[PDB]
């Protein structure tokens, strides 16, 4: 099975340099050109360039000529993109991608945030109903940078879930998630929001208890 | 550089219909055009290559046509699951370039919001904050008016609203509304109300609680 592994999160200061990585497995690394794509907050796609891992040869969008450098490490089956003198204009999700046979394969993307604000862990609060179907909530308040991952019962509880886009309030993000189940299910069965904020090394589970 | 133009940012359709998204290249690109689907918060997924060939596993409801400068992605038998963004791309010459993307939008039957209100959690109160959260879920159409009252008086300061995209399961919308207070402000009042008007009813949907219960 072809897979491309990218780190999910990178927060850096303006003016710094970063080396983004894309680790490949499940195919012959040197036989296929690697592509890199940029996607900015609420924007479209931009092609950055591609690289031939067999010999290092590259084609790069001239827009990124003094910004990005593509390299590969054969022996670890890893493609790299070096970005220099970072600005907020470089905050984006960066994807690596290949085509093997007649299938396309994508990394899950690195969310790169360029900011002088500091990593902040969120507070995670369970929301039970006030004192036929019941809705529970999970409030994830005050974190930086994006993203957080929120699941319910470690993902096994997926239907009836609404996880809302985060909003920014004084350099911190907040989001919430709702989940609706049948009144015979809760609280007789246990329901827990699982919240991960990799940037702050944060993983917490809040079981929803009746007030 | 070659400019790919998807003139429609948005395109309305109904389920079961056929819809066509167009892309115009600024100079000739042969048939070296690809189409991609992107779910919010996910990596792109290639649909079509060489203008008309489906990648393997892509449903045959998706078809592509065109050559030269005018390219069309057609979706037959549109369904809720197609509520994504669609991108064209030319890979005829470097640098490869994308169109600006087209969002699909589905007309379905009206549906009233399910409204739930949540007092601050006990854990949050210990830390000195007080957030009151209101969910308004699975409604249609998108237009909805949310109003907060405290002790019977309208409150606008400190409210933040967030909307989901149109839902890929049932084409509805959902919304969260969060009133953020200090603990002192929260403990200084008793009644908290989230209220919503929507074209499905002649009267607001009202959810309320009293702090001292
Ligand atoms: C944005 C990156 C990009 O432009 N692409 C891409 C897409 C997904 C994953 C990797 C790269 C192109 C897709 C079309 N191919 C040519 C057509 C084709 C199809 C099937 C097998 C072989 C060739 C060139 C690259």
């Amino acid at each position: 099975q072809v897979q491309l592994q990218q780190p999910g999160t990178d927060l850096v200061k303006p003016g710094a340099s970063v080396k983004l990585s894309c680790k490949a497995s499940g195919y012959t690394f040197t036989s296929y050109w690697m592509h890199w794509v940029k996607q900015r907050p609420g924007q479209g796609l931009e092609w950055i360039g591609n690289i031939d891992p067999n010999n290092g040869g590259t084609n790069q969008n001239e827009k990124f000529k003094n910004k990005a450098t593509l390299t590969v490490d054969k022996s670890s089956s890893t493609a790299y993109m070096h970005l220099s003198s970072l600005t907020s204009e470089d905050s984006a999700v960066y994807y690596c991608a290949i085509e093997v046979g007649y299938y396309d394969y994508w990394g899950q993307g690195t969310t790169l945030t360029v900011s002088s604000a500091k990593t902040t862990a969120p507070s995670v609060y369970p929301l039970a109903p006030v004192c036929s179907s019941v809705t529970l909530g999970c409030l994830v308040k005050g974190y930086f940078p994006e993203p957080v991952t929120l699941t319910w019962n470690s993902g096994s509880l997926s239907s009836g879930v609404h996880t809302f886009p985060a909003v920014l309030q004084s350099d911190l993000y907040t989001l919430s998630s709702s989940v609706t189940v049948t009144s015979s299910t809760w609280p007789s069965q246990s329901i827990t929001c699982n919240v991960a904020h990799p940037a702050s090394s944060t993983k917490v589970d809040k079981k929803i208890e009746p007030r | 550089d070659i400019v790919m133009t998807q003139s429609q940012k948005f395109m309305s359709t109904s389920v079961g219909d056929r819809v066509s998204v167009t892309c115009k290249a600024s100079q000739n690109v042969g048939t070296n055009v690809a189409w991609y689907q992107q779910k919010p918060g996910q990596s792109p997924k290639a649909l079509i290559y060489s203008a008309s060939y489906r990648y393997s596993g892509v449903p045959d409801r998706f078809t592509g046509s065109g050559s030269g400068t005018d390219f069309t992605l057609t979706i037959s038998d549109v369904q809720s699951e197609d509520l994504t963004e669609y991108f064209c791309e030319q890979y005829n010459s470097y640098p490869y370039t994308f169109g600006g993307g087209t969002k699909l939008e589905i007309k379905r039957a009206d549906a009233a919001p399910t409204v739930s209100i949540f007092p601050p959690s006990s854990e949050q109160l210990t830390s000195g904050g007080a957030s009151v959260v209101c969910f308004l879920n699975n409604f249609y159409p998108k237009d909805i008016n949310v109003k907060w009252k405290i002790d019977g008086s309208e409150r606008q300061n400190g409210v933040l609203n967030s909307w989901t995209d149109q839902d890929s399961k049932d084409s509805t919308y959902s919304m969260s509304s969060t009133l953020t207070l200090t603990k002192d402000e929260y403990e200084r009042h008793n009644s908290y109300t989230c209220e919503a008007t929507h074209k499905t009813s002649t009267s607001p949907i009202v959810k309320s609680f009293n702090r001292n219960e």
